């Protein structure tokens, strides 16, 4: 897609992830685990909520009858009414089709972008203590226990702490 | 050690259209075109009037069918199929404009015209066509004027109604066209019949014509505040006894569907109510009130999530 | 050593709506819906006619108020509220369709009917209702025909106007409907009155109606009728009392922009968009003044304001 | 937002930058500086100017009156005209709302993308002589005087000139 | 552009690449060469074909004559018809202009994004064996023969086999 | 020293200009037109069972004008009206003329069914006029009969004529009402009695009084008011009169549906189309079109634009 993450460098989604839209899977000496990222998840939901608030809506214009249901209307004015109504309907049918196709394209790419923005803030946090694998993961060149993995998710991972250890393992 | 970034998915995803792709699969979607209708008129929160067998024009002239609907107020007015406007054979000029004008109103009040006629005029003439209380009667808001002594000339009479209200009044009248020359002379005499109606905003002349009950064609006009309208006649006029004031505004609905006071709606059509929140609708092009817009479309799915990429 | 990338911001941000946010703050925004108007008809660069006190129909029959507006050309015609069409009591059948035709035109020219009358007819009948030059007068384009001798029968008369032009002409006439039978006899005589008007494309018959229902200040009334005489076609008036006959026929020239408005004229500003309250000179694409405009206009919308962003997101502090 | 810079990894804007939309602030031994980027500022402004040229505009279609201000009109054809006008008004009101919302979205996101493109240009210039702090700044691992800083802005910075020095300071 | 590649850090297009939309040019000891990338080319073409399928289309609504070509219609009805026809034309002309302007903006930004995606795909493959020059090229810090170049183009280049050689060249 | 791999895109020497949301002069590698500008100025009738009326006017084919003798009956899916089409030989005017023309043009064929009216010995039904000339001699509207008294001056008898709808599809019936030029003419044809004409059924109910000098005189001849209505399946229509009616000898039924094309442009069976206008025909796959706002069929929408170029490629950044 536009931002290259969802249906891109991320191979697929996680059906097991049910408490969030975006999140982390780690593995270290202690084992493995999973956790959802709140802000990126909520950022995407809020934009769709706003999109729904705008679209799921009707005009408050009060329209009235111009065709009698239970009697004949003049043949001249009736063909005018029909042609007008059909013209209006083709416009709204077109306008509705375009609205939803456009909004759907934007929704997909917008969600694609929030995945990338999450990936990018992690890259910048890790700094020179890790390397990208091309599949969405970061191979960390130091022992990173469950409390270290928490701090990457919590956005308080200080790269300075592990920098010396990490640079040596990367160079080897 | 490793930390992997990723996104959710679902086993069963939903197909939507984009600018690029017909068959795009996403985690969740929602409908924008409503397909279902309630088979009833949702009248909760509406002071409504169901006319039933009464036709809107009939409540101005006052057929027997419209005796309960001669006056009242409403925000919504429901007209039904085969409703009766006329007991005695007739046709109103600009029928549809008058009907729609009544169906735009939010009530009717009636005002006495006060018209008085000489001793040689019989104003209480009835017919077996307009039956009321199991007896011969006539349109409640009109009077059939005839010569009291059969065969005598109807006298040249002048009746003038002034609008003393601050709002316009709707006044109707009929013109009896007799079937045969015998009837014409028995009712109005052998003279030339000349009916003339006139105000500031209206002026016309009517000459009855000869040629199994006969016709009564109806006419109408508005009379502005402070203006007079004057009838000059010598036989043939079906004169009003009262005029109508159409009060405020309301929603006219034409539908055979039953009323339900438990549901609410702002949009109606022939087959019932459309009380969806959705922006679009494929039920009918003919609707009234505050409606979703009609579209030539069965479904149109808005995506409410990312691409679904399972494995 | 650091090099920091960054963007500008402002203290006084402005709110706009996006696809996903109703309350999005940006550095700058510009309005797209025009809310203001000039209470003036901007008539610069237009050969315009302000009818003022004169109703369009009055231009064809020649009411005193319309004396300055009987012929001419224009590209814009301004009609006003409560404009006069009739000095004498009366009305025109199919009145609104006539007014619409005149307000669509770019001018009126007048052709003589050439109608002559026999010696027993006085064609110069006037009245105190149509005052002109401090003297009793009548509709300038028509003639009130009456008997010269008070009481005598008005002679059976015929008048034929042929259209020599290569375009259609608009012919109007009137039918007098007297107040009392005394008036009817004094002017037209005691005979029964028939008026007949006939062409290749038109036919009708009229009968004066003595004791007409609507009256004012003890006066009768005079109702006007109209039709189009095609190129080459003849139209014949057969009458023996009660016709108000045309001196001239009208020809509507080309096309122009009809304006109905109350606001005063200003020859110093141009404009292409007009409504009841004046001119709309905005460059903006949309407008919420009125759904009733004419000319080349911004589209009407049910919106007080709609702000287009002209800048980035405003992130202060 | 879509590209993650404005209201993203850049914490906030600078009220003090009053000669450009985008720019630089630096710190070295000499002291501090500030300068605007002309190209990126102008790229944004030019694109917004383009929108205004397309949008702030009306049609040249001459519409004549079909509704009398001062006289009555036939009630049935008057109702058709009211229905037609209100239908058209609903169409244009919807089209206006959508247009402006769609353009406001694209404006904000275009501005965000120019900010990121500048950051990305500066990242590639500095190559291995600097590292990202995650806040829109680059920590440069050598002495970079005002002539050096200017070379980063004006796009003349040769990474070769400071590479050896910088790689020593980075590895420590 | 939005994604900063086409008419961005890529300085110009290659008129000689006639067999694809995106591609590679290499330089090693043996010489230089050129090749188109199939996957990213088809990604762009398939999305444009999708736009054409949706746009090059007509509504099945059949319209009938309400004005008579060879005879005079009523004056008041004609005015209403004319007003309504010009209003509808103004709506469709606006919709047509907006459709194509919006679609063109998306097409060029989409094509820009596909370029960036291929570039980021290559960046993550080469990992620590190469550096970005800022003009769409990667300088590979080990000997990369014609079959090594083909492994980068075929997305099967293993960074780890060349990692020791490359890191030595990058530090020296 | 180090080897290198470079990413890039294609380009062309001369690209095409397109408009985007932000740029009026945006150059791309390729683009395609979305607004159709060319019209084949002939009526394209390859896959169509067409009927070119030529000189015949649609209303003429129901009443039976000499110009519409060939087109009295038939079937079609397309009906082509032309300019200056003749409906009336003898001066006449139809009530709701345009409505009746549209119904005939919306239909896909007409077949004629005998009404089977007979008249007594004191009625002259087969009278003709030189205004309707047919085969070099005096004639009348084929599907009508001008009824007058047999003997000049004598009163027209009180006649009753009924038509029952025997078909399952509805029938269209027409008749004239003669309003005499003078009292002299009235007496010559219908006598001295006061005239009255009644038409009655379930669907339609109306009464017509012929009056002396009510209608115009085209070349000294009184103009006929033609009227019409629909008889539903099974229902009867009763004409009761005593002079003045110009009664039908035949009725018409409208066979299904079809496409009316008003266009003076020539026919051509080489070309094919699903959209038409006065100037010719519009054969195109494109969504928009700038030939005319008044078309018929399944048509692209009309836009007030010469060209709209849709980009089918990236920005062209040439060498
Ligand atoms: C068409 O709409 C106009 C505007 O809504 C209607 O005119 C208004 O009618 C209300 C009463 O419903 C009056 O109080 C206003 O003074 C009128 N406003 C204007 C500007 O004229 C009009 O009644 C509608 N037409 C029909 C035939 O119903
Ligand atoms: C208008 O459309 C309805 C249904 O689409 C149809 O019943 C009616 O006949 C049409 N009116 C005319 C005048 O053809
Ligand atoms: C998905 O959308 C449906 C409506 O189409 C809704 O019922 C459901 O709650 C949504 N799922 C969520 C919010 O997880
Ligand atoms: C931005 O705001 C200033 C005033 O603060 C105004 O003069 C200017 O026109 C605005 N910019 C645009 C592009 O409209
Ligand atoms: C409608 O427009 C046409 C030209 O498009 C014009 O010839 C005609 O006069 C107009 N109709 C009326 C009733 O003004
Ligand atoms: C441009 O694209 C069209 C299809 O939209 C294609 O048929 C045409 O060959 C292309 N033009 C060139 C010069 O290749
Ligand atoms: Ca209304």
């Amino acid at each position: 897609g536009l931002f290259g993450a969802i249906a891109g460098f991320i191979e697929n989604g996680w059906e097991g992830m049910v408490d969030g839209w975006y999140g982390f899977r780690h593995q270290n000496a202690q084992g493995t685990g999973q956790a959802a990222d709140y802000k990126s998840t909520q950022a995407a939901i809020d934009q769709i909520t706003g999109k729904l608030n705008r679209i799921i809506k009707k005009t408050n214009t009060e329209f009235e009858s111009i065709e009698s249901e239970f009697s004949e209307i003049d043949h001249q004015i009736g063909n005018v009414i029909n042609w007008t109504k059909d013209s209006i309907t083709d416009i709204w049918t077109y306008q509705a089709e375009l609205l939803v196709a456009m909004e759907n394209q934007h929704t997909i790419d917008m969600a694609d972008s929030e995945m990338l923005n999450l990936y990018e803030r992690v890259r910048k946090q890790l700094r020179q203590n890790a390397e990208e694998d091309g599949k969405g993961c970061f191979e960390i060149y130091h022992a990173c226990d469950d409390s270290c993995m928490e701090s990457i998710r919590n956005n308080t991972y200080d790269h300075s702490q592990y920098r010396e250890e990490a640079l040596l393992n990367r160079l080897n | 050690d490793k930390i992997c970034l990723g996104h959710h998915a679902v086993a069963n995803g939903t197909i939507v259209k984009t600018l690029t792709n017909e068959q795009e699969e996403v985690t969740n979607a929602t409908e924008t075109v409503e397909s279902t209708s309630l088979n009833r008129l949702c009248m909760k929160g509406r002071n409504h009037k169901d006319l039933g067998n009464c036709h809107p024009i009939g409540m101005l002239i006052g057929t027997p069918a419209c005796d309960l609907h001669l006056t009242g107020t409403w925000d919504t007015l429901i007209e039904r199929k085969n409703a009766i406007a006329y007991c005695y054979p007739g046709a109103t000029v600009n029928e549809e404009a008058l009907r729609q004008k009544i169906m735009e109103s939010g009530g009717i009040s009636k005002i006495n015209t006060g018209f008085t006629y000489g001793s040689s005029i019989n104003s209480a003439g009835t017919t077996k066509a307009c039956m009321r209380n199991g007896g011969n009667s006539f349109y409640a808001e009109l009077k059939w004027l005839v010569s009291k002594n059969k065969g005598q000339n109807f006298p040249q009479t002048t009746n003038t109604y002034r609008n003393a209200d601050t709002a316009e009044h709707l006044i109707m009248w009929g013109i009896h066209h007799p079937s045969s020359t015998q009837e014409k002379n028995d009712l109005y005499g052998t003279q030339s019949l000349s009916i003339s109606v006139g105000s500031s905003t209206y002026k016309n002349n009517f000459v009855p014509v000869v040629g199994g009950l006969s016709r009564i064609d109806f006419h109408w006009t508005l009379v502005q505040p402070g203006d007079k309208i004057t009838f000059s006649h010598n036989g043939g006029l079906i004169a009003p006894s009262r005029v109508s004031k159409l009060i405020g505004r309301g929603l006219g609905i034409q539908s055979e569907a039953p009323i339900d006071n438990s549901c609410e709606s702002k949009c109606f059509w022939r087959g019932g109510s459309i009380n969806t929140r959705l922006p679009f609708q494929n039920l009918s092009p003919r609707t009234v009130g505050q409606c979703p817009k009609y579209v030539n479309k069965k479904s149109l799915m808005l995506a409410t999530g990312m691409r679904n990429v399972p494995e």
